[PDB]
């Protein structure tokens, strides 16, 4: 990847089988983008960044889908220090739904610092809270929890307002 | 015991005031005419912008409270040792 | 009192009529606090504009006024210049206490300044906001037809972000504290608002800093980014009123003035930054060199706390005649900005 003589290159790393393995070099250069190099840039926290650069380079077709995947993977790995200093420098013009998708990934999982980070970059929650998204927030409930049993009893007759009424009564209880 | 008894008394003091607020408004000897009034009644059967000015005032004090708490946390010796 | 704001300011259509749009404007479904608002006509007296600001709406007096110009790079600016706008300008306006006079639209400079104001308010807790003010023509406003009802102190639910159409009408940035919408009744032209901008900044540069005045005159500096031809005509209309300027290193007319201050061929220099109109703009270069002292350079010396020192060096160089009055003005401005660390290490060295 830094660059006949290539058959001579084959004739000292295994010392054997020149032309079949030369066809393997041909198929290596058919891909050309799923191969990365670690040797030039070495470091401790450089490794996870090189993993991200390998995933960005092998993404290919769309650019905005590549930066969307890099942001949502930084949410998935629970690392704010990558996304703050490598995704919000100012090179990428972030749109709305690019931030709303990662906000849903930061609400469904328990990452509070991404919630504060993504709200601070100019997102409007009056447009964000679709009632389908609110149903998806109350969907992500552990099966051995308390509200899993309480929301099952509220579906006997989501149904959050009935749960608040059976806890707090008529008074002292919000609507929805 | 004296400290927990004073906290318990201060909490119940609202319930005692509220139950003298909702009484028949006469002395016990004379309450029978108010139970007759209640018995025949049983047999028959802040503005908006003042609220907004109030809640914006509350939000001002909430923002000052959170900023002063954050500045007191940042200037502590343990956090300054972390930044050093 | 609420009709008084309509009985003072009038608007022409030129058939002149008393105005009907004073606003406690807020944004729909958004966090930002109510903002002040006024629709105004052109060629008005800036004295009642200023008295509206510091008496009726309620804003403190400026210790500095820095108006930012340019608008060459449309959607995305260089991140080096985003470092300049965020960590050079807005935090200096937070510390010294200053007004930023920028176009209140979402296009060009006002978008980038609004990014810098929002990012600085997020990553800093100083318990004080950055007063940024916006001037823009009434004809280019996206939702100018909502702001009519003259009842009083009304929060008009200004629908930003809606009906995305490009090139003709522009929405209002929510990162500004007060809006001055100057009307010519044209409804679509770009704006003859440069005269009102020069008269307002000249009137601010007349007044005095402090409690009952009794201080120095408020310094007014102009910051340029790359810009166009009409920005250089805006340079000359600025520097006739004795207002200093400051130049950045990016490209455009700003770097044109940089390289022209670093040193026929000058007409060839004109024939690639706009690629057009050689001899009229060559006469503009002639008037640039008539001033020669109200122009400073930022590119050679860059730094975070270097910015406020460069503002002082621009004010010292443009002072001119007397030396002792220049150092007196530098000391009393360091008192006015409430910065001991400048005056101790730059005014009491021993020179
Ligand atoms: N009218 C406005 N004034 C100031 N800032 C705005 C305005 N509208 C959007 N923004 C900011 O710009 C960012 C979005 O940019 P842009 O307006 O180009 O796309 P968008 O409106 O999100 O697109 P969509 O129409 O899909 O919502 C948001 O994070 C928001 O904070």
């Amino acid at each position: 990847t830094l660059e006949e003589a290539r058959d001579r290159i084959r004739r000292y790393f295994p010392k054997g089988d020149p032309e079949v393995l030369q066809a393997q070099v041909e198929r290596i250069m058919t891909r050309k983008e799923l191969l990365t190099v670690y040797s030039s840039e070495d470091g401790s926290e450089e490794f996870e960044t090189i993993v991200l650069r390998a995933l960005v380079k092998a993404c290919g077709s769309s650019e905005a889908s590549a930066y969307l995947d890099e942001l949502r993977l930084a949410v998935a790995w629970n690392r704010v220090d990558i996304a703050q200093s490598e995704l919000f420098r100012g090179d990428i013009q972030w749109r709305s739904f690019h931030l709303e998708a990662s906000l849903m990934d930061a609400l469904l999982n328990d990452r509070p610092e991404f919630v504060r980070l993504l709200i601070s970059h100019g997102l409007s929650l009056g447009h964000f809270l679709t009632p389908v998204r609110l149903a998806q927030l109350y969907s992500a409930v552990s099966p051995n929890s308390l509200i899993r049993n309480l929301l099952d009893q509220a579906s006997h007759a989501p149904n959050v307002g009935q749960v608040l009424r059976t806890l707090l009564g008529e008074t002292c209880a919000p609507r929805y | 015991v004296h400290g927990n008894s004073d906290l318990y008394w201060k909490a119940q003091r609202y319930s005692l005031i509220r139950e003298f607020h909702s009484r028949p408004a006469l002395a016990p000897p004379l309450i029978i005419i108010s139970h007759v009034r209640l018995l025949i009644k049983w047999l028959r059967r802040l503005s908006k912008e003042a609220e907004r000015k109030l809640l914006t005032w509350e939000s001002v004090h909430k923002e000052n409270f959170l900023l002063a708490q954050a500045r007191d946390k940042r200037d502590s010796d343990s956090e300054r040792l972390k930044r050093t | 009192p609420k009709i008084f704001r309509k009985k003072v300011c009038t608007t022409f259509i030129t058939t002149e009529k008393p105005t009907d749009a004073y606003g406690d404007l807020d944004f729909t479904y958004s966090g930002r606090k109510h903002s002040n608002f006024l629709r105004l006509s052109d060629r008005t007296d800036p004295a009642t504009v200023y008295s509206l600001v510091t008496r009726s709406w309620g804003f403190r007096a400026p210790n500095l006024v820095v108006s930012v110009l340019g608008g060459s790079g449309g959607p995305v600016l260089q991140t080096w210049l985003q470092d300049l706008l965020r960590r050079g300008l807005v935090r200096a306006a937070q510390s010294t206490g200053a007004w930023i006079v920028t176009g209140g639209l979402h296009t060009g400079i006002g978008r980038h300044v609004g990014v810098a104001v929002r990012d600085h308010q997020t990553a800093s807790t100083g318990s004080s906001k950055v007063v940024a003010m916006g001037v823009a023509p009434w004809g280019v406003v996206r939702n100018r037809d909502m702001l009519i009802n003259p009842k009083g102190s009304f929060p008009a639910r200004y629908r930003w972000r809606g009906d995305p159409e490009d090139g003709v009408e522009f929405p209002l940035d929510y990162n500004y504290s007060a809006f001055f919408l100057v009307d010519d009744g044209t409804y679509g032209r770009l704006g003859g608002e440069n005269r009102f901008r020069l008269r307002f900044e000249s009137y601010v540069a007349q007044q005095k800093t402090g409690v009952g005045g009794t201080g120095i005159d408020i310094p007014v500096l102009l910051l340029l980014i790359d810009g166009d031809e009409k920005m250089l005509k805006r340079i000359e209309d600025a520097t006739q009123a004795q207002l200093p300027c400051l130049l950045v290193a990016g490209s455009g007319g700003a770097a044109d003035c940089l390289v022209e201050t670093l040193e026929e061929a000058r007409d060839r220099i004109r024939r690639y930054f706009p690629k057009g109109d050689p001899e009229v703009l060559q006469a503009q270069v002639e008037r640039i060199m008539t001033r020669k002292e109200l122009l400073t350079v930022y590119s050679s010396e860059d730094g975070s706390e270097e910015f406020e020192t460069i503002v002082l060096r621009a004010l010292v160089k443009a002072c001119g005649s007397s030396e002792a009055s220049a150092y007196l003005d530098e000391l009393r401005l360091a008192v006015a900005w409430n910065r001991v660390d400048i005056a101790q290490s730059e005014l009491f060295r021993g020179d």
